[PDB]
């Protein structure tokens, strides 16, 4: 019944320290085997960063990252932390927190990542953050949408009507423009008979710039 | 070379069994390692599936159907993930892992394709520039392309009847949750360019046939 609530995505300049947290809800950060962090560069595979063990407070880090990594827990906040110093572009990745469970095999005890946070994309770049410009795309099913133009870095999330509307929603993967900025669109298919009486608002969140826009889309 | 090797891609037929391999390099005996398997679908975090060390020592991840099982192939020095009654929904990336010399070592992952999906033409929706964008002295045509299979399209744009190549940005196709594909294309124009033509068209070609949508000022 435990769940991991991971902190959000964002941009870092090279040489800065990455800092992520994971709040455990639905029970205690203590009493189990341990916790860990795993990352995944966009379009690439998984890489374990390190683990921390609850009984001892001992840590086991990926040896290629050891000099830069700190994993810790704070029992009073029920919180797991990762710090990674002196970042470069090679550290751009989705970072996941996870609960570690041990398992008794034959000659040894081993372990696995049983429960995962949702991931946070951390981008390391010399480019500045830029929040999106959001434009309505005006509309028996009718299509209407929102254009989310010229932002950096990923990600952007889009919901409709504060998440109440999910049926018929299609948010498209972003295009990376030659400028280096991203644009995406989200479209929702709705009954055409509802257009005169139902309000439609796209909620566009760009966490790396702490900016959210709610755009009313009308006929 | 890396301690664990997985094939980049694997295709398998629906209803049949998929056999995903995790080959351990020579000098490392597969008999000596517990093999852990994780499944990852687009957008979502990896999901623990199961581990296998021997017939007497193995365990299934919580909520993972018995269709998924583990084994080892001693002669190939490989751990195996076997998926029976293969469903379309099983299309995902699969990662193996072992603990070796105190580290968690991941394989590079295998992307599993489930064969037999029918060909499907793209649905295309084209939006003209919004009044708000035009007021900001910009104009973007938005061409949204969905539910096509296999995952390849080309996009061309026309101003009236003339090809427009400048200002076009088009994504690579990406797998949807329903295992079909989506892509989008954006044409950047000046408001003056937008107003000076009778129409613009987005033309999406897939398997030799084309769907065109038109919008007008």
């Amino acid at each position: 019944q435990l769940q991991l609530q991971e902190s959000g995505p964002g941009l870092l300049k090279p040489s800065e320290t990455l800092s992520l947290t994971c709040a455990v809800s639905g029970g205690s950060i203590s009493g189990g085997y341990g916790w860990g962090w795993i990352r995944q560069p966009p379009g690439k595979g998984l890489e374990w960063i390190g683990s921390i063990y609850s009984s001892s407070g001992s840590t086991d880090y990926n040896p290629s990252l050891k000099s830069r990594v700190t994993i810790s827990t704070d029992t009073s906040k029920n919180q797991l932390s990762l710090k990674l110093s002196s970042v470069t572009a090679a550290d751009t990745a989705v970072y996941y927190c996870a609960r570690v469970q041990n398992i008794v095999v034959v000659f040894t005890i081993k372990e696995f990542f049983e429960l995962w946070g949702q991931g946070a994309l951390v981008t390391v770049s010399s480019a500045s953050t830029k929040g999106p410009s959001v434009f309505p795309l005006a509309p028996g099913t009718a299509a209407l949408g929102c254009l989310v133009k010229d932002y950096f870095p990923e990600p952007v999330t889009v919901s409709w009507n504060s998440g109440a509307l999910t049926s018929g929603v299609h948010t498209f993967p972003a295009v990376l423009q030659s400028s280096g900025l991203y644009s995406l669109s989200s479209v929702v298919t709705v009954p055409s008979s509802s257009l005169g009486t139902q309000t439609y608002i796209c909620n566009v969140n760009h966490k790396p710039s702490n900016t959210k826009v709610d755009k009313r889309v009308e006929p | 070379q890396p301690v664990l090797t997985q094939p980049t891609f694997l295709s398998a037929s629906p209803g049949a069994s998929a056999r995903l391999s995790c080959t351990l390099s020579s000098g490392i005996n597969v008999g000596s390692y517990s093999i852990f398997w994780y499944q990852q679908k687009p957008g979502s975090p990896p999901r623990y599936l199961l581990y296998y060390y021997s017939d007497s020592s193995k365990y299934q991840g919580s909520g993972v159907p018995s269709r998924f099982s583990g084994s080892k192939d001693a002669s190939a020095n490989a751990g195996l993930l076997l998926i029976s009654g293969l469903q379309s929904e099983d299309e995902a990336d699969y990662y193996c892992a072992i603990w070796h010399n105190f580290a968690c070592v991941f394989g590079g992952g295998t992307r599993l394709t489930v064969l037999g999906q029918p060909k499907a033409a793209p649905s295309v929706t084209l939006f003209p520039p919004s009044s708000e964008e035009l007021q900001a002295n910009k104009a973007t045509l938005v061409c949204l392309i969905s539910d096509f299979y296999p995952g390849a399209v080309t996009v061309a744009w026309k101003a009236d009847s003339s090809p427009v190549k400048a200002g076009v940005e088009t994504t690579t196709p990406s797998k949807q949750s329903n295992n079909k594909y989506a892509a989008s294309s954006y044409l950047s124009l000046t408001p003056e360019q937008w107003k000076s033509h009778r129409s613009y068209s987005c033309q999406v070609t897939h398997e030799g046939s084309t769907v065109e949508k038109t919008v007008a000022p």
